């Protein structure tokens, strides 16, 4: 919910 | 100065980016990939330098940190006295469309219905309408609301994919790229015209461009815009006409990304490539037309008048808007 989703 | 390598999302994309490449005499060149997301991974390992994305996409691509380079700029509403390129973006209308003998149906008994969606994670067919509709229920089961859909990119055996057509060869069913018959603006729209589904989450400007002999596509050169009508928030239903006062939402214009340490360079090619073949450009019509492919919309809008400079090198939150930003978030929290 705040990163990179990869 | 260097040649950008260009990312296509399926193979109609990489078509269109191959003449384009050509053209250019490869100063761009393409690379191609099924999927939004996989075109940003091979944005990411350096394998390709840029893209155009709809506001969802940036969303996905700044929390990477690719970094939004130009805008999509139409033929502006605001009546200016500026260049196109130097336009500030106002944004585009967010629309719930339905049939207009479709009687009963309005924005507070969509439950149940029949949806039909540009694509999950994009802003005007997923992210304004499925955050409303979660806000509004309370739940985060927004994959049980509508009985059925087409949202390309959602599991192929869900609801949510039960309504999309795939290819020709009716292969590729629910896939996010352009081989889905009821992908992006005007697949969504389709799914809507054919009766498959009940409502469509799009654009205002898809619905003008495909009706009233805007389309001369076979499933579109018969639509009528008095046969559509707008869903509004406050539970009535307008003309489409009135867009302006029913909408869902103003949303972020479309706009090029890239890796941060590409984004000058990325830039100064497109600025370049659009006086060859945007609107008016040297070479359009003649040769090729960069914001032009039948309707389609592939790699730019086609009704993309130029891509323009944005203002304050803004960072992908401060390009969508801290609004926009915390309602994806939001939604987000769902899955
Ligand atoms: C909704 O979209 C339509 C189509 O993009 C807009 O109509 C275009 O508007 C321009 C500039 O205002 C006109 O010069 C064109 O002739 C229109 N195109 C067509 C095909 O009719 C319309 O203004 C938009 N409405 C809102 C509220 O934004
Ligand atoms: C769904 O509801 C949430 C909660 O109200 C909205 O998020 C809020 O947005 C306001 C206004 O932008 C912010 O000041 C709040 O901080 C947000 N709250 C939270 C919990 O972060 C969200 O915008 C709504 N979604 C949509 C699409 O309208
Ligand atoms: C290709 O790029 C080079 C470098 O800017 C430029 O000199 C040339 O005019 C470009 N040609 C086309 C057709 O894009
Ligand atoms: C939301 C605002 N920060 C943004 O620049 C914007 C405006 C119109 C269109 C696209 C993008
Ligand atoms: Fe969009
Ligand atoms: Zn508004
Ligand atoms: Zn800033």
């Amino acid at each position: 919910l705040e990163a990179c989703a990869f | 100065y260097t040649r950008v390598v260009w990312c296509a999302v399926g193979p109609e994309e990489q078509k269109k980016c191959q003449q384009w490449s050509q053209q250019s005499g490869q100063n761009v060149t393409c690379a191609t990939a099924s999927t939004t997301d996989d075109c940003i991974v091979l944005v990411l390992k350096g394998e390709a330098d840029a893209l155009n994305l709809d506001g969802g996409y940036i969303y996905t691509a700044g929390k990477c940190g690719l970094v939004p380079v130009l805008a999509e700029n139409r033929k502006s509403s605001k009546h200016s006295s500026l260049d196109c390129v130097l336009r500030p973006t106002e944004g585009y209308l967010a629309v719930a469309v339905v049939k207009k003998a479709n009687e009963g149906l309005t924005w507070n008994s969509l439950k149940d219905k029949k949806s039909c969606h540009t694509a999950v994670d994009r802003t005007a067919g997923w992210n304004i309408p499925m955050g409303l509709i979660v806000n509004q229920t309370g739940s985060c089961a927004f994959d049980e609301f509508f009985s059925q859909s087409c949202a390309p990119g959602a599991d192929p055996k869900s609801r949510l994919c039960a309504l999309c057509a795939g290819d020709d060869q009716g292969l590729d069913k629910c896939v996010p790229n352009s081989k889905e018959k009821y992908y992006g603006y005007t697949g969504a729209f389709r799914c809507l015209a054919e009766d498959v589904g009940d409502v469509a989450f799009v654009k205002n400007d898809t619905v003008w461009e495909n009706t009233n002999g805007e389309s001369t596509a076979d499933w579109a050169k018969n639509l009528k815009r008095e046969d559509f009508r707008l869903l509004c928030l406050d539970g009535t239903r307008k003309p489409v006409t009135e867009a302006q006062s029913c909408h869902l939402a103003v949303a972020p214009n479309h706009a090029v990304v890239s890796r941060s340490d590409r984004a000058a360079h990325v830039e100064q090619v497109l600025l370049h490539q659009q006086a060859l073949f945007g609107k008016n450009g040297k070479n359009c019509p003649d040769k090729f037309c960069l914001f032009k492919s039948e309707t389609k919309n592939l790699l730019f809008n086609d009704n993309t008048e130029c891509l323009a400079k944005l203002g304050g090198r803004p960072t992908y939150e401060e390009y969508l808007g801290t609004e926009y930003v915390t309602a994806i978030a939001n939604l987000k929290k769902c899955s």
